[PDB]
């Protein structure tokens, strides 16, 4: 009953709600029916209190949904730079991979935030990862007109 | 499974294209995006990916669709399988989309 709030309360930016509803015992790890805990939720609309009362309180940071993204392939994703970092300092595996092959770095070099490339690699991030159809974060970034990342990722790879 | 699903459990379930055909400019129906956009092979709606804001994903958690059909890439998903999907039957409609976006048969 709680947790069906506590997630409205993490997508919508509700500092407050959260707090409520979370002191009121609602589950910290509560689940919709596709798997989207709160975490995702905060991670996903940039909201960088919310993230970090959710992983103060045992928010699980390596959690998961229906196709497989972490709160670290949406904070990459959307550019959330912070959050990125709050998230791979809790522990976030920065190699994870959804059920689409994509890890935090294909997405991140996909959406063409530069920044956060950076410190995914310095986080070791595979560059040579691959999605399902044997994309790299390079090839994702040469399609999607990021030519900035592409020469990073490329230069990473022939380190030697 | 291979990288491909060749069949799925759910390919029954997919329904035949609606007379309108499809349109792969079209946005999604919750956000109005265009840039990242699927189609839901049996109700035939459009919303966005996972990672604009899920409503692709929140449509299947409320309908029960399972395969859906991708804008950018046109890759056959099936949310229960996990998986991307390719079939004799999911061959058809990809050619609709495929002559409205490059104006031409696929191999
Ligand atoms: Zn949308
Ligand atoms: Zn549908
Ligand atoms: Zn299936």
């Amino acid at each position: 009953d709680l947790g069906k709030k506590l997630l409205e309360a993490a997508r919508a930016g509700q500092d407050d709600e959260v707090r409520i509803l979370m002191a009121n015992g609602a589950d910290v790890n509560a689940n919709d029916r596709n798997g989207v805990t709160p975490l995702h939720l905060a991670a996903d609309k940039g909201h960088l209190e919310i993230v970090e009362v959710l992983l103060k309180t045992g928010a699980d940071v390596n959690a998961i949904d229906i196709m497989g993204a972490t709160p670290l392939h949406l904070a990459a994703a959307h550019g959330h730079l912070e959050i990125v970092e709050v998230l791979l300092k809790a522990g976030a595996d920065v190699n994870a991979m959804d059920h689409k092959g994509f890890t935090p770095l294909h997405l991140a070099a996909w959406r063409g935030h530069l920044e956060i490339v950076e410190v995914l690699l310095k986080h070791g991030a595979d560059v040579n990862a691959q999605d399902k159809f044997g994309k790299t974060p390079f090839d994702l970034a040469i399609d999607n007109g990021n030519e900035d990342i592409a020469e990073v990722l490329q230069k990473a790879a022939k380190l030697n | 499974g291979p990288t491909p699903l060749p069949w799925c459990p759910h390919l029954v379930a997919v329904c035949p294209i609606p007379a309108a055909g499809l349109d792969v400019t079209q946005p999604c129906g919750d956000c109005g995006t265009i840039q990242e956009n699927w189609v839901c092979l049996s109700c035939y709606q459009v919303y966005c990916g996972r990672y604009i804001n899920g409503h692709m994903l929140q449509h299947h958690g409320n309908s029960g669709h399972p395969l859906v059909l991708s804008y950018i890439d046109l890759s056959a998903w099936c949310y229960y399988c996990q998986a991307y999907v390719h079939h004799q039957a999911l061959l058809d409609v990809k050619n609709i989309a495929h002559q409205n976006k490059f104006g031409e048969d696929m191999p």
